[PDB]
């Protein structure tokens, strides 16, 4: 492949590895704070063991979560030097502000929480995990707002004197509609990942114990299932806020989730589509469910018109010049079925687990124990698919032009790449992939060893 | 203008804090292997246990500050120095997971792999960061278009290699006096044993690299910084032969590490990426900075959180200020392989 394609894969594979542990870290930190808070108030030793058990698993995930984010901090200047200069006046502020407002807090107080069990007071030690639980959300907000500037640039001017986008208002950049919608959606997505993780592990031990520990994992199962259900409700509301934003900001991405080819009124959402989806003209649709795209685009079931990919292709050529504005249809289409479809397993598991644990009942079915294990990777993969559709859906724009903002504030992926050779980026891409793959296997093995071991 | 010059020192201070805090963190990592030549390795590791994450963020904050304040500086050094920075990230990644996962599994082979990750995350950053800063002071072949086209001799030369060894040796001495202050007993005595052996050879590397930077790239006012470094190094050299003080010994070594950062940044002024082909094409703090509004907006955030960051980070070291010995180390609570 060429330099641009290799650089795209590298920024992709490494940061996808990063978002394997990030959603667990964001959601689990408040959960452990809840368990620790209940132990202080209720003086229940069952919650203390839950804090030590799930806290142990959090530290394993937290350590590899930090490691996978180190490269991303300097990755912008290594492989996207041209992109870094263009938006450095705007894009660098959220990255730097998160360093002193969220990264310094969640990394300093995490050490106090680990080594301060017998040194710090109970009230002070409890606040240490709450600060970490808050700082991870603060870090998510700033890192999403910077990415939301790519999706919907606001508060910036082109300043044709120099070839870079310049910040005009920091309030507008932080209060972007895309930033707030994506932040609340990712946090809701992170809560589902940890809520399912806590529920699945606790439910797995309930069957194992039946075939007190039962007293301990039962409250965690109830807490985990309700958080997952609450996160599912949040994902629907925030997911409804995001689709609407997608419609008026990135019409290409809205039709990318449909593989729409012509401008039709009230299109039908197709569950499955055969073929490699190159040209799109010959696409075959299976199980077309209506009243879905109209409701996600403008919030109404009928009367919504969506521009096709083909129609938008020539429209973009008349304003931005001759270019291939067609994203990867096969990847974006199936990564979107994946984000959505992967709600049934977590939601399905939560509903069942609550039904089997009603009135103090302890489940003992063997299939229920196996259901929890398969439910664990569902939110992890759904979170990965959600951000993939966001990044592949905006191709080939690294900075999507704002329809209601400055037209000149935009950049393509090819024009934002650095001037490296095909062998230098490939060597870094190869060494990044194997190192993260080995750590991912160790991370998965470490969690399995401690889950079966228990307290 | 003012904000442009002010943010040059803020980024230097962030790198100053990174070298002061992560300096002994690297020194501990490269001193674990000679300690065995298991209990001593865990005692030294627990000294930087609850502070290694916070210490590291200073590099992350410094890297992100450069991105926000000087977009041209961020996109030039990290683009040109792709290979030396690649190995820096490789080590850091291993150390970020080896420290936490070392005690998870109780198995001699498991700890052997964890020790390699800590060593990789302590040797490469100690050596390559000194080379990376020496490259900036020496300069890069930057043309008018902003490209670099880096070559092999522009990275591995006499000046850059000396800087890498000096910083790595200084960090090893920095970690030697840090363990002697954070530990007591036989482990503390071993820290002074390596400190004496790392006193004279390290002093020659720091003095040789400091004099070379001063005579080739230093300014008139930077002579005082080098004089303080010499005085601090001589004071730190004599404070280990006789262990009169642990804190003074650590404080004197702290000044030596701090003076190197000031000397490197003092010579790297006002240029950010000096051009070896034409000094007019060099990247400065004026043609590669952000707008005053961006620097202004970041000034209020920095003036509120950076002083606040030092408030609890210092308190974090105060919480764990008690020295740890071999008898204070808890038994290994690691699962069987
Ligand atoms: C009810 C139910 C099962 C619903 C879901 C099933 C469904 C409806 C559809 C999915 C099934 C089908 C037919 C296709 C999959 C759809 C699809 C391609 C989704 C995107 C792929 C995706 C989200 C993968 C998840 C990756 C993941 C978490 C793997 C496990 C974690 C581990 C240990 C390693 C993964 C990291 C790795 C080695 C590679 C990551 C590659 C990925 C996923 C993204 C990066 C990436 C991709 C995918 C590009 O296409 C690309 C194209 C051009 C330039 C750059 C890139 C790029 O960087
Ligand atoms: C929505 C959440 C989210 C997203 C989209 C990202 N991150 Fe992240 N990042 C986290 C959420 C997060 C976190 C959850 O806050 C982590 C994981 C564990 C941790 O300590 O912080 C983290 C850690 C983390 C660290 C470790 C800092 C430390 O604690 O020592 C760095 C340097 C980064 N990230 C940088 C990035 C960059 C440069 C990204 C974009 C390319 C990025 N992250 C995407
Ligand atoms: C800081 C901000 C940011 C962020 C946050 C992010 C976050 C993220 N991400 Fe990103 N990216 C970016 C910035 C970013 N990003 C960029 C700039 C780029 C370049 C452009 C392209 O290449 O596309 C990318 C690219 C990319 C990719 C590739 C695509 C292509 O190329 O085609 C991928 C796959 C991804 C994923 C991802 C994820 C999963 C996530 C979650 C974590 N990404
Ligand atoms: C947890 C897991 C998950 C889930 C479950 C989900 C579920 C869902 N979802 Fe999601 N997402 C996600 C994860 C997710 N998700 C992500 C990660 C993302 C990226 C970030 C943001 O926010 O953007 C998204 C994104 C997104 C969006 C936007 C796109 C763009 O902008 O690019 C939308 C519209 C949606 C919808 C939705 C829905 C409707 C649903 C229902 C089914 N999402």
């Amino acid at each position: 492949m060429n330099v641009v394609d290799i650089s795209r894969w590298q920024f992709g594979i490494t940061t996808v590895y990063h978002f394997i542990f990030v959603p667990l870290t964001i959601g689990l930190a408040p959960l452990i704070a809840v368990m620790q808070t209940l132990w202080v108030v209720t003086d229940n030793p069952a919650w203390y063991r839950l804090t030590k058990f799930f806290g142990k698993l959090f530290l394993i995930n937290f350590a590899i979560g930090v490691a996978t984010g180190i490269v991303q901090e300097f990755q912008f200047g290594m492989n996207w030097s041209e992109y870094s200069r263009f938006v450095g006046d705007v894009f660098g502020a959220p990255l730097a502000m998160e360093g002193l407002a969220a990264f310094f807090f969640e990394s300093t107080f995490i050490g106090l929480w680990i080594f301060g069990w017998n040194r710090l007071p109970r009230l002070v030690h409890l606040a240490c995990i709450w600060i970490v639980a808050i700082a991870v959300n603060v870090s998510a907000f700033f890192i999403i707002a910077a990415n939301s500037f790519m999706q919907h640039p606001v508060g910036a001017h082109y300043n044709p004197t120099t070839g870079r986008a310049e910040l005009s208002s920091i309030v507008v950049l932080l209060t972007n509609n895309t930033a707030q919608a994506a932040f609340t959606h990712t946090v809701s997505g992170a809560l589902l990942t940890a809520g399912t993780f806590v529920a699945a592990v606790s439910a797995w031990w309930l069957v194992r114990s039946s075939t007190d520990t039962q007293a301990m994992y039962r409250p965690a199962t109830i807490l985990g299932c309700w958080v997952a259900l609450a996160a599912t409700a949040g994902l629907l509301f925030t997911g409804d806020h995001q689709g609407k934003l997608m419609f008026q900001q990135q019409p290409m991405k809205m039709a990318s989730a449909e593989s729409l080819c012509d401008t039709q009124t009230d299109p039908n959402f197709s569950v499955l589509t055969v073929g490699r989806q190159n040209n799109c003209d010959s696409l075959t649709r299976v199980i077309e469910v209506p009243y879905v795209l109209p409701f996600l685009a403008e919030g109404r079931i009928s009367g919504v018109t969506l521009q096709g990919i083909r129609d938008l292709q020539q429209e973009y050529q008349q304003r931005f010049g001759p270019n291939d504005y067609r994203p990867n249809l096969f990847v974006t289409y199936w990564s979107f079925r994946m984000m959505i479809g992967l709600m049934a397993i977590p939601v399905l598991f939560a509903l069942i687990a609550l039904w089997l644990t009603r009135g103090g009942q302890i489940p003992n079915q063997r299939w229920f124990s196996w259901l929890a294990l398969l439910t664990m990777p569902a939110p992890f993969l759904a979170n990965s698919a959600g951000w993939v559709f966001t990044e592949m859906g905006r191709q080939p724009w690294v900075v999507v032009p704002n329809p209601t903002g400055d037209q000149l504030v935009r950049l393509t992926v090819k024009a934002g790449v650095s001037d490296h050779s095909a062998t230098v980026v490939a060597t870094s891409l190869l060494m990044f992939t194997l190192v993260y793959a080995v750590l991912a296997v160790i991370w998965c093995w470490l969690l399995k060893r401690y889950i079966v071991e228990g307290p | 203008m003012v904000l442009q010059e002010l943010w040059f020192g803020v980024i230097a201070a962030l790198f100053l804090g990174f070298f002061i805090l992560e300096g002994f963190d690297f020194g501990v990592g490269m001193l674990m292997a000679p300690f065995a030549h298991e209990t001593h390795r865990r005692t030294a590791l627990n000294t930087i246990g609850p502070v290694w994450d916070g210490n590291e963020v200073w590099l992350i904050t410094a890297g992100a500050a450069i991105f926000a304040a000087f977009p041209g500086w961020y996109a030039t050094v990290f683009s040109a120095l792709y290979l030396p920075l690649l190995a820096i990230l490789f080590g850091m990644i291993l150390r970020a997971v080896a420290i936490e996962w070392r005690g998870k599994i109780d198995d001699p082979k498991w700890r052997t792999g964890a020790d390699f990750g800590i060593a990789a995350g302590s040797w490469l950053p100690a050596l390559l960061w000194g080379v990376a800063f020496a490259i900036l002071v020496r300069g890069l072949p930057v043309d008018a278009n902003g490209h670099v086209a880096l070559s092999i001799p522009d990275v591995l030369n006499a000046y850059t290699l000396l800087g890498g060894l000096a910083t790595a040796g200084l960090f090893s001495l920095y970690g030697a006096v840090f363990i002697a202050l954070k530990t007591s007993g036989p482990i503390r005595d071993d820290a002074y044993r390596f400190a004496v052996w790392l006193s004279l050879p390290v002093a020659g590397l720091v003095a040789g690299f400091g004099l070379w930077t001063q005579l080739a790239y230093g300014k008139d006012w930077t002579w005082l910084v080098l004089a303080v470094a010499g005085c601090a190094q001589a004071a730190a050299t004599v404070l280990v032969w006789r262990r009169v003080s642990d804190g003074w010994a650590f404080m004197c070594t702290l000044i030596v590490v701090a003076a190197v950062v000031v000397l490197l940044f003092g010579a790297l002024y006002p240029n950010l990426v000096p051009s070896t082909l034409n000094p007019q094409w060099s990247l400065t703090i004026h043609n590669a900075s952000s707008t005053p509004y961006t620097l202004k907006i970041m000034t209020w955030v920095t003036a509120f959180f950076a002083p606040l960051t030092v408030a609890y980070q210092t308190w974090t070291y105060w919480v764990f200020r008690q020295r740890i010995s071999a008898e204070r180390i808890p038994p290994p609570t690691g699962l069987a392989r």
